[PDB]
RNA sequence: UUAAUUGCGAUAACGAACGAGACCUUAACCUACUAAAUAGUGGUGCUAGCAUUUGCUGGUUAUCCACUUCUUAGAGGGACUAUCGGUUUCAAGCCGAUGGAAGUUUGAGGCAAUAACAGGUCUGUGAUGCCCUUAGACGUUCUGGGCCGCACGCGCGCUACACUGACGGAGCCAGCGAGUCUAACCUUGGCCGAGAGGUCUUGGUAAUCUUGUGAAACUCCGUCGUGCUGGGGAUAGAGCAUUGUAAUUAUUGCUCUUCAACGAGGAAUUCCUAGUAAGCGCAAGUCAUCAGCUUGCGUUGAUUACGUCCCUGCCCUUUGUACACAC
RNA sequence: AAAAAUGAUGAA
């Protein structure tokens, strides 16, 4: 029984700012079992960090969306 | 190093009891005057490449 | 993106008619633990107490949340259908009523307590354990029915 | 009047009809542009015969193509065999067979169904099973 | 009335009809004749008409409580 | 009463194709015998009605099944022609298997 | 140049008819929105609540526009989909006729569409004229 | 299989036999003669026929024919 | 390369395509070559497609699908689970995002990658029944090439969908993390752990 | 040697017949013929709409003029394993490549010998022998019930166990059909309704209208997030409709609510070799209503093998037999 | 060169 946190407090989003810039590639289920989080949490962290571009997309598909890190 | 290349001049026949194995002649790469019969599980066709793990081993159950 | 950084306030599973209801689940299939609300009937409640949809049940405050009790308790004077209710025209008042939590098993055992009393043909099927509404029984529903 | 020629493409039961002619530029596919053809991962099946032959040699003539039939595969398939049978039948009839067999070249040798319809035809189903060859379960106690 | 008209014309060669011998026999049969004369009679008279071949098949309890099938042919037919 | 127009239309319906040519190809050739200028003989899509079915009477055996079709053959012939020989043309080709159904219209 | 509504993609068209009509605040939503589940065939109502009519909206004005003339069943044939009938097999099922019949009732209000002696609904003049000019701001965004 | 049964044999035989100077080694003219030489019921039949007069015609003519 | 103006507009990214065949535009068979003899033309990688998705004949032949680009190859074995029969749009869109996948996680051509997966993947020796006495037996036989390109290509398939089934990860992130691992040898890949596990029953029964 | 008692041949047999093949139907080709307002296409052709160098459209033989690529169907053509190479002891044939719409008998069917089976059917028949019954009928009708009943065992199936997914919105494409005046059949459109449905009209006895049957899987964007969970939808409660004289032992449809087993299934065992398996729906039969069934149809479309006689069987020959009700 | 037993009475 996996335990996700599907509130966002703020260890786990400095965790994110963090963790998620040293992440080649990057996707929901990347997110999802490298930081215990809902794929809620996980799509919508994958569209803010998008939004400032420190990931950015090579391939945005729904179902299987592709990020690597930016340069 | 054992992995040992040998290329089918010939196909001989089919063996087995259900007729899945396959006689050929292969002969050697590193000497093209080595030649041995070996049992081959799928399709096979003449000038194929097979690797044989080990190479000494002469094929029974013939037709 | 609804990015939330909400404070220490966050309430797990919580109590709404003497039911559990988880406070990790989405609002709308948080509330479909409570028996007599379903999948549809609490997305209509919920949209009708007017909360976001995309909020887990565990940072509803207080006031919405006894909001939406009031809601699903006295359905009709909210503008809801009626056609969209539980109990309607029943046999003893011929109130549209939306039957709830813990009185769900009460008004069926009424019900059944109603047809076997009467001795009509469905009460006592029910009252023999077997299917009521004339599917055959000669194969199906063996381990249990 | 102006140089046109009519032609077809035929995937399973899907038929497209392409009239190409003397004109600009224009590539359309029931009315709408060949860059709005879905889907979108099937899209380059029917840029095929523009990227084969190069768009030098699109850029005098326009095609309008319309599809019936078959499914949405079917009609991808279709509607590039038209696009290619109507560049061949335009270098037929107003161009040079240098030319027209370049084109039939470069097609049939990156793929033969550009130019020939493939062959393949449902099988008519049977009684006793579900499809032309699968029969039912058959049991014996 | 006035509206519905029938005529009758005379079959030539009576003896390519299978219908008309299948009754003929019937009738000979009827009468009390035997099934070997009956049948023969009737592979006689078609053969005689000009067809290629013809056969006749009588199954049934011809002799005993026991039913079988007695086959009767000339000439060539074919089947498929 | 000059020659007056028709636009009549005359209709063959058949399950016997070497017939209905014959008496289509009668009227077309009675046409151009006539010096008429006509629609051809726009011949429809042939109707296939089938009747599936088991083969046994009774329900024993391996369940085999039948198709058997009947085909419906239809030809139009669109004329404009005068009374005294659209008559003649509706009591002349005429013969068993196909019927002929002839309408006054204005197309 | 020269710009129709066939030169941009359907979704995209969707989407941004459907955020302009939300912006005009013109449509006369029938008021039973949020109740309904679109469909007798679906499960759950739309999940954009307050966006569906005008996205129904914009789908149908645009289905007007590619054909001739549409009435109320065939938008309940084109929307329904398959049904879950528990443990028996799925079928197609036509969607709620009363959202697409108010649906033409509002674009008619609005003057997208008449009444189309010879069938049901077609386009209008203003109904070119607005969804023209959106597509081409869409295709020059 | 394409083994060809005795009806195109004997009938390929009996057209050498009568016509060989009009046969020829082309199957389409030979197609052609097969019409008017002979009376066959169906094209696919008359095809065979004349397309086993013109092979046993490519073995006459590199040798005789036993038959 | 002065791009053509033309009425119906391309876009750069497919006007660029006139240059070379490329794989989504995105991945060239160029340079990319079976690097594993008694393979080569068995994994066809020749003629350049734009995309795994046509509808060839390579069925009515015995040795037909040895020229069916290798790509398309893995992509129809994708399409097998029973509810995933026909699907091939899906099989393609999720070939595609493996594809990516690799790229990003390794920065080497994902074919070259895919290829490399399937020619260490396939098995060199087997074992084959033999006996028709109450106890049967395993005897030791070789492989044919073309018999190691479809069980690599069966395995690698089969370790993805395997790995895919009940877990958050995609398809396609599974697919690529089974090729990556294959391209290399892992022996933490469902495919190269099961290819060890037939060459080693086939020598113990030599 | 062949799919073939198909042929080459061999020959105390010679010449024949049936079956196989041939044949017929259907599918695929024809820019070649004959045409078509019940099929289409083109014409700064007519008229008019929208957006600006002109594209997309609406009415077009009833508002015209041409044409037959697509569609239709008559007449035909086309493949005959063609050409080339190899191989067999020449031969019958076989293999490969080329060309070709098509090169497995081009694919699939229809038809299909002799001799049989105590095979099934007397419940299809005004086909039927004999026996039984024949007015308190085993005849024929009416009402009601049953055929569906439930500790249990078996066969064909449907729905599932989920993320290669569920749900929502949007995209958006078939083919085979069928349909009423010997009356209420297929139904577009308008209005009402959350739905199911109701209502006013309309077209169609049909390449004309339903219908482009805008089918469903499918595609895109979004929500869900590995939790028996928004998977699955069994069971049960309440209400609203339709068919019918009659719906209770729920006809079926619709709405809300309850939300079971099931996490891929032991021994076992079925079907299948290419537009095939499998997935997905649609029409027809049944039919007042009821399709989890069948007969067809199309949409999407693999893997694997082009083999063997191990198992289960089939054909021919030789051989043994104490079998002939025939192991 | 693994194992493989049995099959009620009469019946053109």
């Amino acid at each position: 029984r996996a335990q996700h946190a599907v509130i966002l407090d703020q260890e786990k989003y400095d965790r994110i700012l963090k963790e998620v810039p040293t992440y080649r590639y990057v996707s929901v289920s990347v997110l999802v079992d490298r930081l215990k989080i809902g794929g809620s949490l996980a799509r919508i962290a994958l569209r803010h960090l998008e939004k400032e571009g420190i990931i950015k997309p090579i391939s945005k598909h729904s179902k299987q969306a592709i990020y690597t890190r930016a340069t | 190093t054992p992995v040992t290349l040998a290329k089918v001049i010939k196909v001989l026949g089919r063996t087995g009891s259900r007729g899945g194995v396959t006689q050929v002649r292969v002969e050697f790469l590193e000497d093209t005057s080595r030649t041995i019969v070996r049992n081959v599980k799928g399709p096979v066709r003449e000038n194929d490449i097979l690797v044989l793990m080990e190479s000494e081993r002469e094929a029974r159950r013939l037709r | 993106s609804l990015v939330v950084q909400e404070q220490g306030s966050f309430q797990h599973i919580l109590r709404l008619l003497n039911t559990n209801v988880d406070g990790n689940i989405k609002i709308v299939y948080a509330l479909t633990t409570i028996k007599g609300v379903g999948r549809r009937y609490s997305n209509l409640v919920c949209k009708k107490a007017d909360v976001d949809l995309h909020k887990r049940a565990g940072e509803l405050t207080q006031e919405e949340l006894e909001r939406i009790v009031q809601i699903m308790q006295n359905p009709t004077h909210y503008k809801i259908p009626a056609w969209f209710l539980n109990r309607q025209n029943d046999i003893t008042d011929g109130k549209d009523y939306h039957t709830l939590a813990n009185n769900v098993e009460s008004k069926l055992r009424d019900d059944l307590e109603r047809l076997k009393k009467i001795r009509a043909h469905r009460g006592i099927r029910h009252f023999w354990g077997l299917r009521v509404r004339g599917q055959h029984t000669k194969t199906t529903g063996r381990r249990r029915a | 009047a102006v140089p046109s020629v009519q032609t077809f493409g035929k995937k399973k039961s899907a038929t497209a009809v392409a009239h190409v002619k003397a004109g600009k530029g224009l590539i359309k596919v029931n009315g709408s542009p060949i860059t709005l053809v879905e889907p979108e991962i099937l899209r380059f099946k029917v840029y095929e015969p523009l990227l084969l032959v190069g768009l030098d040699k699109f850029s005098n003539i326009d095609i309008r193509v319309r599809v019936t039939g078959g499914g949405h595969v079917s009609q991808v398939y279709a509607i590039r065999q038209a696009i290619a049978k109507g560049l061949v039948a335009y270098h037929q009839k107003y161009v040079d067979e240098q030319s027209k067999n370049e084109l039939k070249k470069a097609f049939t040798s990156y793929d033969r169904t550009l130019l020939i319809a493939d062959s393949r035809r449902p099988e008519p189903k049977k009684f006793g099973g579900k499809g032309a060859r699968s029969r039912f379960q058959k049991s014996y106690r | 009335p006035g509206t519905i008209v029938l005529y009758a014309e005379r079959v030539q060669d009576r003896g390519l009809s299978a219908v008309a011998q299948a009754e003929s026999m019937k009738f000979k049969l009827l009468n009390g004749l035997a099934i070997r004369r009956a049948a023969y009679g009737v592979v006689r008279y078609v053969m005689e008409s000009g067809a290629k071949g013809c056969e006749v098949v009588v199954s049934g309890k011809l002799r005993a409580a026991r039913a079988k099938a007695m086959k009767f042919a000339d000439g060539f037919l074919i089947h498929s | 009463q000059q020659q007056q127009i028709i636009k009549i239309r005359i209709t063959l319906t058949s399950t016997k194709v070497k017939q209905l040519e014959n008496v289509s190809s009668n009227i077309v050739k009675n046409a151009e015998q006539h010096n008429l200028v006509k629609k051809g003989p726009v011949r429809l899509p042939t109707k296939v009605l089938k009747i599936s079915t088991r083969k046994t009477p009774n329900g024993e055996g391996s369940k085999t099944w039948e198709t058997y079709e009947m085909r419906i053959h239809k030809r139009y012939i669109d004329l404009e022609a005068p009374v005294q020989i659209v008559k003649r043309i509706t009591q002349i080709t005429i013969e068993p298997g196909v019927d002929v159904e002839v309408v006054v219209a204005s197309n | 140049p020269g710009v129709s509504v066939r030169d941009v993609a359907a979704q995209d068209f969707i989407n941004a008819y459907a955020s302009f009509l939300q912006r005009q605040g013109k449509l006369e939503v029938p008021g039973y929105v949020d109740i309904v589940k679109t469909s007798s065939g679906n499960e759950m109502p739309p999940q954009d609540a307050e966006g569906w009519f005008y996205k129904r909206a914009a789908s149908v004005a645009r289905h007007i526009y590619m054909r001739k003339q549409v009435g109320v069943g065939k938008l309940n044939k084109l929307y329904g989909g398959a049904k879950s009938r528990g443990v028996r097999p799925y079928k197609h099922i036509d969607a709620s006729g009363s959202i697409n019949r108010k649906v033409l009732q509002a674009l008619e209000k609005i003057g997208i569409v008449e009444i189309s002696p010879k069938g049901g609904r077609r386009i209008s003049e203003n109904g070119q004229r607005d969804l023209d000019r959106i597509a081409a701001q869409t295709l020059e965004e | 299989g394409r083994v060809r049964t005795k009806t195109v044999k004997r009938a390929s035989k009996a057209l050498i036999e009568r016509y060989y100077p009009k046969l020829t080694l082309d199957f389409q003219t030979n197609k052609r003669l097969c019409d008017e030489i002979a009376t066959i019921q169906s094209k696919r039949l008359r095809n065979k026929i004349a397309g086993y007069t013109t092979h046993l015609m490519k073995r006459i003519q590199k040798g005789p024919v036993r038959g | 390369f002065t791009p053509v103006v033309l009425a119906t507009p391309i876009p750069e990214e497919v006007q660029q395509a006139q240059t070379e065949i490329k794989l989504f535009n995105k991945w060239s068979f160029e340079e990319v070559e079976v690097k594993d003899a008694s393979l080569v033309d068995y994994v066809q990688v020749r003629q350049p497609i734009f995309v795994a998705h046509t509808a060839g004949r390579y069925a009515n032949k015995r040795f037909r699908k040895a020229q069916c680009p290798i790509i398309e190859r893995l992509t129809n074995s994708l399409m097998m689970n029973g509810r995933n029969n026909g699907k091939k749009l899906k099989a393609v869109r999720i070939i595609k995002h493996t594809l990516d996948i690799i790229n990003v996680l390794t920065d080497q051509n994902p074919i070259q990658v895919v290829v490399d997966a399937i020619t260490n993947t396939g098995p060199r020796e087997d074992t084959t029944r033999v006996g028709g006495g109450g106890a049967a037996r395993r005897q030791a036989v070789d492989v044919s090439p073309l018999r190691r390109v479809n069980q690599a290509i069966a395995l690698l398939t089969i370790g993805a969908r395997e790995a895919a089934f009940r877990n958050i990860k995609t398809i396609a992130e599974t697919l690529a993390e089974e090729l990556i691992n294959a391209a290399k040898g892992s022996s933490t890949s469902y495919a190269i752990k099961k290819k060890d596990e037939l060459e080693r029953v086939a020598k113990s029964n030599r």
